[PDB]
């Protein structure tokens, strides 16, 4: 746990928080996509009227 | 119109195709682990 | 860290009654042990007796005013008296006459309680006896399917009549019914599937029976003990499902098949159920539309006439 | 490290870790099989791989191979459906009767049904002869013979008491079901049958005790018990542990018992029987209370 | 309906019953 | 002493709240107080 | 002895019991009385 | 003794109960009496 | 003594209750009184 | 001795009952002596 | 003591949980209130 | 303690996942709101 | 040897018995004989 | 010698007897003789 | 720590591959987009 | 228990302080959200009338 | 030796005559010859 | 670590399978492409 | 060596007999040659 | 390694020859293409 | 744990580096394909019209 | 693994390695046939259109 921060060091371990740190990435380039997904099939029909 | 509809599709051909590799898959698990070596009475002593 | 005497020889209430053993003999004779033994009471187990026995009383209360209170009449029509739901008009609806549907609902809710009382039951005292609790799962699996049947599948379609109506003979008449309405289930895909689970389950229990008892000779039957070593009835029996079939198990996995064919039974039967009514009006025209119906031109009706 | 059949690692009893290779060599004993004792001699007293190989064994594969290409043949030849979810393999025509033409239609149905018939008895008496190479009991071969009587009854008995030889089912998949449900309904409330209600009861009954015998093994598999804890678990729910010997005893004994039922109701639903509702008619006329009531509530 | 050839596939289905009841009085008869 | 506390308390408990919930489902049922519903 | 007391008084009342309530039924379901509004 | 009273006073004291349940119900139901409309 | 105090006092307060119960029910169903309707 | 005196007693009894309520009811389902109207 | 806090906290909070949505079923099916469209 | 952190949390996330899809399809069967035509 | 003579005694036997009875079978159901009003 | 003369006693004896039911049945089942009438 | 990291991931993963799942399912199939054929 | 307050050290652990935490503003935006979402709704349609 | 000989014996014989039994039926079913009645 | 390589594996190419296989056959069957007829 | 010459002949044989009768049997179905009437 | 020579040639080999097998199917299924009459 | 990078050493071995490495090679070459696809299917026949 | 080049010697057997150069000669193979018998099909009869 050399790497991990002062703070999470009880809760997180060397290995997962590379894992951890992948996974916040993609969770985040997923909401992104997802925003702009959402915005272009509202300009195409809107669903609540 | 030769095809059938997608619901068919699913609820028929998914779960088929799910059960025969699935039914596969742990036989030749189960298989696997009873084969294996591990502790046993020896035939012999044993009667 | 449990001690079993204390477990099971307990008093008052978290303890246990019927302490003085009872024996009755052929049950020793013919399955190996017959000690009818004492059972735990624990605040589990009698919040369900008084909820089943209220919701029984209600039942029976029922069925003799159905008969104008006549105790002959009651021995003669008792295995085709039922207590049916509210009818199809004021579908959810909870103020309804006694006899129209009043006590059903009062009984199934009563049933509900005691169920779920009876799984916590199972669940604590698995945790306090040291086992694991896979039989409050299985028994969860099988709660599904009812809940399903009783609760999950009368709502969403607007009424209570999509139920059962408490009756010896009432749930053939549901069963019947049911398959009538939304087409065939013959043709329901995941009926197929329970269909599938429940024959593999039936046959998978034919086989480990006959194949325990075959190999008793020499102490097979000790399932405890043959985890930890093998002997040489599971070694025979190993040798012979591997000469018939050519695969075969040891005596820890089979229990893991037999769970899970149970499991998915249940899981199987409650989804088809589910899904019969609320998005497939009709199986038999679903199924035309997914090609897995033979056609039928030029049939031989002569063997279905008197 | 010694690693147990469960699949633990428990460092360290008479046990030892051993080969299956051994096993599987020690146990062989050739002669002792069934056809050994009637001809002197088993001509076929070999190994193919995993599997044995008897006089009966050659006839169960014959029969196995000859089903499934006239299984084949009708279906995708005369048939040209080239889907096997749409297939329809039907008996010969009830007013044929009881013979048997090769022009008439319906006659790879025979071979069929005579070749899967001759199979399922080959592989009940391969059955035999292996519990019998080593000195096991012959309880597999009493319940598989419980499902081979199932089958006789439906395509043998069945069709011969009634006599017309249509009275069979067709060999096809979803097509089954069409016989099944129209049968069921030519005897209206099949529910009302006594045994095919008492079958439905002890398949029920099968499956809820596989999973709780399943339930019960798996809950002590891995843990430092004492081998008891699992009769006080039985006897604290329920009041009563049957015992390791009777369970399996009992899950012999249901399985059995339930195809048993089921066929008795078949046969006795094709031919001394014609309806089920009718058959309820003697329970209202019983001198106990046919005089009671009145109005609706009258018989 | 020939009553002759019905009886006898009963009993048929009747011998088929024979194998569990066996079993049955075997299992009785030791574990005495 | 024959009864322990804990045993008389869940009794009382258990009834009180069955007895209770009856009787309101009877007399909703019975539909004779204008309640709930015309 | 080839049978002990309990058991024949337990066959005998329950054999008793079971005919006088049969015998009972029958003759009130006979209707050949004019008992009980005939 | 062939019987215990505890065995004794159960059964007749079930046997009571019964019969007077089932012969009031018989009277009421055959309606014979005019009791209970 | 063949019984003890806990039995009785359940097997009687099951039977009044149950007495009660039968009794309430066999009256409103018997509509000769005018009460709840 | 083959079989026990328990034995015989038992199936002679049961066949003795089982006769003799067949053979009444039977009589009293053939209409044919004019017993109980 | 007669009763532990665990079980008094677990069976109180079930016990309200399933009765408010018995209440909230009962009340929004009696179709009294006009609440989503009647 | 009487309760561990863990089940609490597990009982919490399960309840709240099973209202919140129980209030949705709820909401869209109703037919009130005009959402998916 | 790789078979022995009793062992194939016996197949031949068996298999020769099997094929006579399933040609005088075939030959009868074909009906192309008039044997046996046929 | 190949064969016992007790095997092929016992086997020449049921194919004998096995042949004779299965020829009686398939000669009483055809239209020519019809079961003797 | 009261979970651990493996538990959190496949719970996740699940839980978002079956929402997906049903809400494409439940989009498409309510017919109110026009979408690959109306 | 370094970490956690004086008052709740016997309920609590170290590493179970900070989930309880994130539980804490995970729940706090949910209300939130829920709040402006139920507005919202009300102001479209209402539901009661 | 990578197969035995006896085995690729029986083998053969087994395949020989399942064809022939085979080729034989279809034959005969199929009605293009007038062998056997037609 | 929290998972192996072989698990990653075997998972994403089971499920680009599927849904490659679903995609198609569903594409297809919609006949809004003019594909294969 | 991974796989064996005896596995390897006998998945070679099964495979190609079994080609060999499906391919027969679907040509014959399809009735494009005047084969066998 | 991860996974063994064997099982990837197990596994390549039957997923191509069901394929091969599926797309056969589904073409000569689809007469599209004027094959097999 | 020689050709992995020193940043992923906890986490790789050193015979499925190669693996992941040809992985992420297929992956890629996929992706660019079914892009390609997807323009042209869409030149084609749009599919939201 | 004397005949195993030095990259792909963690992986690989000495006697897989042929096999693996037969498996790969096969499906290469496979592959030119089956571009052919797309080109001509295409050329015969267009399956989009
Ligand atoms: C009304 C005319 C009816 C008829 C109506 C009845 C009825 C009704 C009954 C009989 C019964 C009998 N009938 Mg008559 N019977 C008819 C015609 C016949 C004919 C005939 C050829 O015509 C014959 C042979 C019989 C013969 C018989 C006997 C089998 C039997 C009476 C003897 C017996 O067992 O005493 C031995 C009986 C006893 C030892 C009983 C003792 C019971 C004790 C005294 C307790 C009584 C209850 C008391 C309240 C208990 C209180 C204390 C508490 C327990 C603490 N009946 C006609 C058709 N018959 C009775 C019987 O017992 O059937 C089994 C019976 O109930
Ligand atoms: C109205 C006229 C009706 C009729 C209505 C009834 C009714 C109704 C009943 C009887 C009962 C009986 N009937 Mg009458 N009966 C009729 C015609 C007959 C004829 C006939 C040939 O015509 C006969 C032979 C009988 C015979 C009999 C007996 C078997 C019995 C009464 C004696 C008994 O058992 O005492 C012994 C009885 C006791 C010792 C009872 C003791 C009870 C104790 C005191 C408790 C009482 C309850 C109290 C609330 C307890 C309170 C405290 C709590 C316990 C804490 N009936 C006609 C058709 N009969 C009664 C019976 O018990 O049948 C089994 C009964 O219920
Ligand atoms: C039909 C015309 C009248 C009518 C006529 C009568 C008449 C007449 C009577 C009653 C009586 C009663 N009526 Mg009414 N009644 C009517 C309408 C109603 C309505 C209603 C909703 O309309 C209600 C709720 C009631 C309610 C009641 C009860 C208060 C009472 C019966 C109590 C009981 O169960 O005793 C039986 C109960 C028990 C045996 C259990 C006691 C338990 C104790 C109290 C608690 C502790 C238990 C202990 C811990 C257990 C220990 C052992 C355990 C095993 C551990 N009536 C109408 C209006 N009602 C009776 C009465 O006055 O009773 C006093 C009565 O005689
Ligand atoms: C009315 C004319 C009817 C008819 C009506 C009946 C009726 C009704 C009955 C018989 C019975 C019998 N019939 Mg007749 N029967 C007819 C014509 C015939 C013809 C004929 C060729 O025509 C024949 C051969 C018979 C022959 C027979 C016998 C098989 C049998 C009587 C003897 C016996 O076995 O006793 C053997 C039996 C005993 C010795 C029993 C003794 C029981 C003792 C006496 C106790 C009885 C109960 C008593 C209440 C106990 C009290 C004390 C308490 C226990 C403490 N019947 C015509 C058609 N028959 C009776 C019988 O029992 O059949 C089995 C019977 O019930
Ligand atoms: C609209 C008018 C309706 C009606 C509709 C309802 C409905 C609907 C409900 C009640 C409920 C109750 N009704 Mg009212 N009720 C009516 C008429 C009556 C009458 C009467 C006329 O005699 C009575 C006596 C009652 C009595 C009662 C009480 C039993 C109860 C409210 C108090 C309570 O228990 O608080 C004690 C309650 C609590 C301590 C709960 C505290 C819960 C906390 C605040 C958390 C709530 C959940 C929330 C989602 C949490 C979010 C955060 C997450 C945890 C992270 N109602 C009429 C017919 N009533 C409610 C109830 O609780 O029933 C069991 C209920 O659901
Ligand atoms: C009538 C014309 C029919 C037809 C009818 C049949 C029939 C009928 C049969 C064949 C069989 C075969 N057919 Mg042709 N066949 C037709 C058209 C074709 C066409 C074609 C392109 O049109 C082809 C390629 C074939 C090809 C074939 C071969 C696969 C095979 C013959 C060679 C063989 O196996 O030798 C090798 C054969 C042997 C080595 C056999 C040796 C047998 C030994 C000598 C024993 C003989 C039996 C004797 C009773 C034993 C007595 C023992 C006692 C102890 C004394 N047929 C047409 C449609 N064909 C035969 C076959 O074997 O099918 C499996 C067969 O039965
Ligand atoms: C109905 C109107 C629109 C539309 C509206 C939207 C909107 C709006 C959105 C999407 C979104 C998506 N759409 Mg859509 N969509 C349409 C038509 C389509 C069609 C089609 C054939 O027509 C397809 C194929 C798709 C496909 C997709 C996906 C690319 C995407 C959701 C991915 C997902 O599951 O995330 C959930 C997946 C996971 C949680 C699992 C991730 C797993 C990772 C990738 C791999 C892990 C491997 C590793 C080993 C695992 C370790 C743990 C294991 C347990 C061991 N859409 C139509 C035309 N679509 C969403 C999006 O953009 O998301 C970014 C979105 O919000
Ligand atoms: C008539 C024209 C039909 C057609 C009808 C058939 C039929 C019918 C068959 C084939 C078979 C095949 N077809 Mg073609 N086929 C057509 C069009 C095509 C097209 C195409 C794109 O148009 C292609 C690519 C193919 C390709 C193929 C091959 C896959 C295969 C032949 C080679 C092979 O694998 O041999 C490998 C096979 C061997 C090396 C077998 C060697 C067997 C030895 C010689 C023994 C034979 C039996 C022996 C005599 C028995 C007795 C032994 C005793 C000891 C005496 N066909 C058209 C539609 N095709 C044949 C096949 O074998 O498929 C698997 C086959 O049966
Ligand atoms: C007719 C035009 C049809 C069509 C008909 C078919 C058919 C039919 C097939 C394919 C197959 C394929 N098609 Mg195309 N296909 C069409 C349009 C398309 C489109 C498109 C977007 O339009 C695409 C992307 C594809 C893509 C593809 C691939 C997925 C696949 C070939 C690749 C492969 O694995 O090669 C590598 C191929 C190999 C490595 C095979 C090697 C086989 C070896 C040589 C053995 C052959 C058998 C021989 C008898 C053996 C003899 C010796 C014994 C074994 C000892 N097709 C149209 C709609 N396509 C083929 C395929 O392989 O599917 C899995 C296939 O069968
Ligand atoms: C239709 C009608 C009429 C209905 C009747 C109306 C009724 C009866 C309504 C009843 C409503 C109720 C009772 C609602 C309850 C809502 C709850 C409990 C929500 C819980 C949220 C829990 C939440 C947000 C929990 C989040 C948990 C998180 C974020 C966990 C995070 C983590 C934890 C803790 C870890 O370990 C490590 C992983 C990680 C750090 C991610
Ligand atoms: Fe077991």
């Amino acid at each position: 746990n050399d790497l991990v921060p002062d703070q999470w060091k009880p809760l997180f371990n060397n290995a997962q928080w590379l894992v951890h740190d992948i996974v916040v990435k993609t969770i985040y380039g997923g909401l992104i996509i997802a925003v702009i997904a959402h915005v272009l099939c509202w300009a195409w029909t809107p669903w609540i009227r | 119109s030769p095809w059938p509809v997608w619901s068919g599709y699913a609820l028929c051909f998914v779960p088929l195709a799910a059960v025969i590799l699935g039914f596969i898959i742990a036989a030749r698990f189960t298989d696997k682990q009873a084969t294996s070596a591990y502790l046993r009475l020896d035939p012999a002593k044993a009667n | 860290p449990i001690d079993l005497h204390d477990e099971e020889y307990r008093d008052g209430l978290e303890g246990t009654i019927a302490k003085p053993p009872g024996h009755v003999g052929w049950m020793q004779r013919l399955l190996g042990e017959g000690q009818v033994g004492p059972i735990y009471v624990g605040l589990w187990g009698v919040i369900s007796f008084i909820t089943f026995f209220a919701s029984a009383f209600i039942i029976l209360v029922d069925y003799g005013r159905q008969v104008g209170w006549n105790p002959i009449i009651y021995l003669r029509e008792f295995w085709n008296l039922a207590v049916y739901p509210p009818p199809t008009e004021y579908g959810l609806s909870w103020n309804v006459p006694w006899d129209k549907g009043g006590a059903w609902l009062a009984a199934t809710f009563f049933l509900h309680i005691s169920v779920l009382t009876w799984w916590a039951r199972l669940y604590t005292r698995a945790k306090a006896t040291g086992v694991g609790t896979q039989l409050a799962w299985g028994f969860a699996s099988a709660l599904s399917l009812y809940f399903v049947i009783y609760l999950f599948h009368p709502l969403a379609l607007g009424n209570w009549s999509a139920a059962p109506g408490h009756g010896f003979r009432a749930i053939l008449d549901w069963t019947n019914y049911v398959s009538i309405h939304w087409g065939n289930f013959y043709y329901n895909p995941f009926h197929m599937l329970s269909i599938f689970f429940l024959l593999g389950s039936t046959l998978l229990l034919a086989m480990h029976g006959a194949t325990i008892v075959a190999t008793s000779k020499w102490k097979s039957e000790m399932e405890f003990t043959e985890m930890m070593a093998e002997g040489p009835g599971t070694q025979r029996a190993q040798l012979f499902w591997r000469w018939v079939m050519g695969w075969n198990a040891n005596s820890y996995n089979i229990h893991i098949w037999a769970w899970w064919f149970a499991a998915f039974t249940a899981i199987t039967g409650a989804i088809g159920l589910f899904l019969s009514g609320t998005l497939v009006p009709d199986w038999y025209a679903w199924g035309e539309t997914a090609k897995i119906v033979a056609p039928w031109p030029n049939p031989d009706w002569a063997q279905y006439v008197f | 490290a010694l690693p147990l059949p469960s699949g633990e690692t428990l460092p360290a009893a008479s046990a030892e870790v051993i080969p299956f290779s051994i096993i599987e060599e020690f146990y062989k004993r050739p002669g002792k099989t069934l056809a050994a004792r009637f001809f002197g001699v088993d001509p076929f007293d070999f190994w193919i791989g995993r599997f044995y190989v008897g006089l009966f064994g050659a006839i169960s594969i014959i029969g196995i191979i000859l089903g499934v290409a006239f299984y084949l043949y009708e279906g995708v030849v005369n048939e040209g459906t080239l889907n096997i979810l749409a297939m329809r393999i039907e008996p010969p025509p009830v007013s044929q009767g009881l013979n048997v033409d090769p022009a008439q239609p319906g006659f790879f149905w025979f071979l069929t049904m005579v070749a899967a018939t001759i199979a399922f008895v080959g592989w009940l008496l391969r059955q035999i002869d292996i519990s019998l190479k080593l000195d096991m009991g012959m309880e597999v071969p009493i319940a598989f013979g419980a499902v081979v009587s199932s089958w006789i009854t439906l395509q043998w008995l069945r069709p011969i008491a009634m006599g017309a030889w249509g009275h069979g089912f067709p060999l096809g998949i979803t097509h089954h079901l069409d016989w099944v449900s129209n049968i069921g309904y030519q005897y209206y409330n099949f529910f009302y049958n006594p045994f095919h209600a008492i079958g439905i009861t002890l398949l029920f009954a099968s499956t809820l005790f596989l999973h709780m015998h399943g339930s019960a093994v798996l809950s002590e598999a891995k843990r430092n018990i004492s081998d008891q804890n699992i009769h006080v678990f039985w006897r604290n729910i329920l009041g009563y542990s049957i015992g390791e010997i009777g369970i399996h005893r009992v899950a012999f004994w249901t399985g059995a018992a339930s195809v048993l039922f089921s066929n008795l109701c078949i046969f006795l639903s094709g031919t001394f029987v014609k309806d089920w509702n009718a058959f309820w008619g003697f329970w209202d006329k019983m001198p106990i209370w046919n005089g009671v009531g009145q109005g609706a509530l009258v018989a | 309906m020939n009553w002759i050839v019905a009886t006898f596939m009963l009993m048929f289905v009747l011998v088929a019953f024979l194998p569990l009841v066996v079993s049955l009085a075997y299992t009785w008869v030791t574990n005495p | 002493r024959p009864f322990e506390f804990r045993t008389s308390v869940v009794v009382s408990t258990l009834l009180g709240l069955v007895m209770a919930l009856l009787i309101h489902f009877v007399v909703l049922s019975s539909g004779a107080f204008n309640w709930l519903r015309a």
